[PDB]
């Protein structure tokens, strides 16, 4: 049995083998060195095509051979030293001059054509070319490049629903010309979105089908009554033929997927909303959060996708940006909704959002859900009993404020004290990016506009009242900066907001 | 016994034929599969013929297209075994495992289901899986057959051209 | 790095979990390796890695097989690792169906990924036949609960490494039996442990008092410590102190959370430990709550709360789950760890404590404690 490196070599040699390798030339010889049995030979010789034979030949060789020597020797024995040297070189570089292997041996042989093929066969979604959040796309690329030589790993691209994780993941893989081909030998992109108990299992049944996409699948087994161990063993077996595969698990919700990926020792790029699932790992974990688009980033977005570019006209735009809350998913739900190109009809929308929720700006963009709301519903349904409640009472709070704990400790339901409100608030920001916070000068939390617009039309308004006037009882018992302890005396600073209910 | 056939060429990967027809049929419904992978070299001539045949086919053989689509969509998640169960009848009945007829039928039926699936974000994200299942189900059958039964894309192309005309010839009679 | 890759592929095919490297309790790991080495040539044996739920058995087991190709390579040809956790009657059958499947070839497996409906007796005949085409195989039965697993193992003459919370399951093995106890972590270890994972590391009594308070409240439980570790963000002693008081107030549920471990808290873990005790012990222990934790208590004292039908019915709890610990020489005394107490204190129905209370005043060396209840 070969190791991954010895298999990468064969893989890298493919281009050469397809040109002048005829598996039959090697049968008598390998039978002689006791590597192939007469059966392996017929399983190989019988195929109707040379590529078919090469494919059968390589599966048996990876299983039976214990090193490339016999194959290297064979090629010199058949006067095809050009193939035997390539395999011998690859290995000598791999062992004695790594990090030179890719530059010298691997990279030389690889074209954009081959790269775009790997992507198709990998099921990678077509790369968006309009707006390209360069910073993030290159962070992914840089990290996938420095991690590429770890046996297995987890690169987490986490962020709020719609932040643009998926789009980024695709761009990083489609944009680079090194990653898929040089850094990694191939890729497998699969969308999870599992929520049921058998979701992870179904996920990995596909991975199995994926890794055996070029095997005989005439009698591929129904897996309805197969156990998890068996599914795994089968995936491990199939992995030998697929060295250095990058697995992209799109939209992971259940920590089970992380667990399986780890047991299978895969190299992974995971896109998720709940970074806490990474806690299931014991493997090397790296992260990159897809944060909300900055103020000027929303502009770049609005620019390339049509929208004009600005006194009182600018204000109107700044309002979209405030309501969009830097969420690319929501920002896009605007463009497709603003028939005109006038900041007017644009304003129409903005207002409608201020009048109905987000359901107003309902749409049919390339995103999965109709309204970012439905997309947030799921995040909410995966929260703890307590958190889902704490998150509910955050309704009664101004969007875009750096309000400190004691102030939150009012509306959020619960020796020690209310450090726990901080804990619940720290979780709603970790598991869904529903809220956020800053370490200093003094620890605080914030609730963005879109997530406030969401929270509004989701709780029997009889809960807002009960709370808004339960703060109206905590204010009496006691600007771009944080209100000092002497300020949590009043809530009138934000009255245009605390009263417009 | 030999050396690199039509169907073994990168530009003719069966996945290209499938992603394409799927993207196509879906557009023929106003919808647009934004999740579709990208074609390494854009739409190919052989891809266009598939659309034609795939079109001719859905018409004259739409028989069980909605019955089968029903069976496929009657589950939270579509699978490969289920998919194989439903489609082991599309294109052939009671034969080479992959005749041009079965190929067309499978891709035709696949694109059809692809559209229905799109008409519902719940059953949407699975078009990706249907793409895989359709690609693999054909792939393993063109494998050890097309060479010994004398099939190829060029041949298909020759046969597609005639069927295309003979069909438009009748559309005006 | 080929011999490394080979060792690692053999491990990946054996379902061996990827070993944890950040912290390695070298003593126990080397111990397992050494013994497995000196036993490799027997016909069938039973190395028993036993310890409290989450003391680090499973982790050590993989580290043992993952260090070098000494074991999986020289001493043994291949390995098969399966997590049992069996609790029902058909469980053993189900566990060995997986064994059988783990033994067939790749094409075999593909064409028949499930076992036909056969009798447990027939299955064993099949396992037995499949076992000749696979010599010198080390089997690892992770989390064995029921003795039947061990007995079927003997019936098949398998060389096994077994991880279990209950040492008694070995009273089914007739041949060789070696043992290795996975004890709680000494203060030293907890420090190396917490350190390895970038935990603070004290400067001054005040900070040290905090770390030791945490070290104490977990009785050196790796699983609970790790839960503490990942629950400690900021990652400062002020936060540590915060967690510490959350425990002493709410119980093991205070640091509940996702970790590599399959249970969110030792609570759920121990809950199943209890469930597997003679109703007599499931209540003999479910009383020891109203007692001072960490303090050595001699039977005579214990008698007053649970003698010999109390000097051993309590000795059991120490062998079956490690919920208590026996200590003889000088006096035969049994002590309950703080972690265990924290467990009972919040499970033993709110009232069975108040009644065990009264019938106990027949003590104040532990004033702050007894009062607490
Ligand atoms: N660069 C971009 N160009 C166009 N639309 C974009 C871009 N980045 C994000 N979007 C918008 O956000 C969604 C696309 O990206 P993406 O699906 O990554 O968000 P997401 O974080 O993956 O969603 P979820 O978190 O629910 O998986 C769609 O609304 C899409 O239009
Ligand atoms: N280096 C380490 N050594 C031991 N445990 C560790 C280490 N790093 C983290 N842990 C934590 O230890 C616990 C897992 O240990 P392990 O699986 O042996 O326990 P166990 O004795 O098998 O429990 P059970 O008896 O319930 O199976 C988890 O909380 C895991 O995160
Ligand atoms: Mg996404
Ligand atoms: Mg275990």
């Amino acid at each position: 049995m070969l190791c991954e490196i010895e298999c990468r070599a064969l893989s890298t040699a493919h281009t050469r083998l397809i040109h002048d390798f005829e598996p039959r030339d090697a049968l008598t010889y390998l039978e002689g060195k006791n590597i192939f049995t007469e059966d392996h030979s017929e399983l190989i010789s019988k195929m109707s095509t040379r590529l078919e034979r090469i494919a059968n030949f390589l599966r048996i060789y990876r299983r039976q051979a214990s090193e490339l020597g016999p194959l290297i020797d064979f090629f010199n024995y058949n006067n095809q030293s050009h193939l035997a040297d390539f395999l011998e070189d690859y290995i000598d570089f791999a062992i004695n001059e790594p990090d030179l292997l890719r530059p010298v041996v691997i990279a030389p042989q690889f074209s954009r054509q081959m790269l775009d093929r790997k992507l198709l066969l990998g099921n990678v979604p077509k790369q968006m070319t309009c707006y390209i959040r360069e910073y993030h796309v290159d962070r992914v690329i840089k990290k996938l490049d420095e991690m590429c030589d770890l046996d297995s790993f987890f690169l987490f691209l986490h962020g709020r629903a719609g932040s643009g994780k998926s789009v980024i993941a695709s761009q990083a893989l489609s944009k680079s010309d090194q990653l898929i081909g040089i850094n990694y030998d191939s890729i497998v992109w699969l969308k999870d979105s599992g929520t049921a108990p058998k979701s992870t299992f179904d996920l990995f049944t596909d991975i199995l089908l994926m890794l055996k996409s070029e095997d005989d699948l005439l009698n591929f087994p129904s897996v309805e009554h197969v156990t998890s161990v068996v599914l795994k063993r089968m995936i491990c077996n199939a992995l030998i033929d697929r060295p250095n595969t990058l697995f992209v698990f799109d939209d992971v919700v259940q920590e089970e997927t992380i667990r399986w990926a780890q047991e299978l020792r895969l190299r992974c790029l995971v896109t998720t909303r709940d970074v806490e699932i990474s806690n299931a790992a014991s493997q090397t974990c790296e992260f990159i959060e897809v944060t909300s688009l900055e103020i000027d980033e929303c502009y770049d977005f609005l620019e390339a996708y049509g929208m004009p570019m600005p006194e009182k006209e600018e204000d109107v735009l700044n309002k979209t940006i405030e309501l969009s809350s830097g969420n690319p998913a929501t920002l896009m739900m605007f463009f497709k909704s603003c028939e005109p190109k006038t900041f007017e009809k644009m304003a129409q929308l903005n207002n409608k959002l201020e009048s109905r929720g987000l359901v107003g700006v309902e749409c049919i963009t390339p995103y999965s859900y109709k309204s970012l709301a439905m997309a947030l519903q799921r995040c909410v349904e995966v929260l703890s009993d307590e958190d889902r409640s704490a998150l509910a009472f955050a309704v009664v709070m101004p969007p875009g404020v750096d309000i400190p704990v004691k102030l939150w400790s009012c509306v959020i339901p619960v020796e020690q004290l209310d450090d726990e409100v901080a804990d619940r608030l720290k979780r709603l920001s970790k598991r869904g990016a529903l809220l956020s916070g800053k370490r200093m000068p003094v620890l605080t939390f914030k609730i963005d506009h879109i997530i406030h617009m969401f929270l509004k039309h989701v709780v029997d308004a009889q809960t807002i009242a009960n709370g808004i006037s339960i703060l109206e009882q905590r204010l009496l018992e006691i600007e771009t900066v944080i209100r000092p302890e002497d300020f949590p005396k009043f809530m009138q600073l934000h009255q245009k907001f605390y009263d417009s209910l | 016994d030999g050396k690199i056939n039509d169907w073994e060429e990168p530009r003719l990967d069966i996945e290209g034929f499938v992603v394409d027809y799927f993207t196509h049929r879906i557009r023929q419904n106003g919808m647009e599969w934004f999740g579709a992978p990208g074609l390494p070299s854009g739409v190919q001539p052989e891809h266009e013929m598939m659309r034609v045949m795939g079109t001719i086919f859905e018409k004259k053989h739409a028989e069980n297209f909605e019955t089968f689509s029903e069976q496929l969509l009657a589950v939270p998640r579509i699978s490969f075994s289920l998919y194989q169960d439903v489609v082991r009848t599309v294109g052939n009945a009671q034969q080479s495992p992959m005749s041009y007829g079965r190929l067309i039928g499978l891709i035709s039926f696949g694109g059809f289901v692809a559209a229905k699936m799109m008409e519902s974000v719940e059953l949407q994200g699975q078009v990706r899986n249907l793409f895989v299942y359709t690609s693999l189900f054909i792939k393993t059958r063109i494998r050890n057959n097309w060479k010994e039964h004398n099939r190829s894309w060029d041949d298909f192309m020759t046969l597609g051209k005639q069927m295309k005309e003979d069909y438009e010839r009748a559309e005006a009679e």
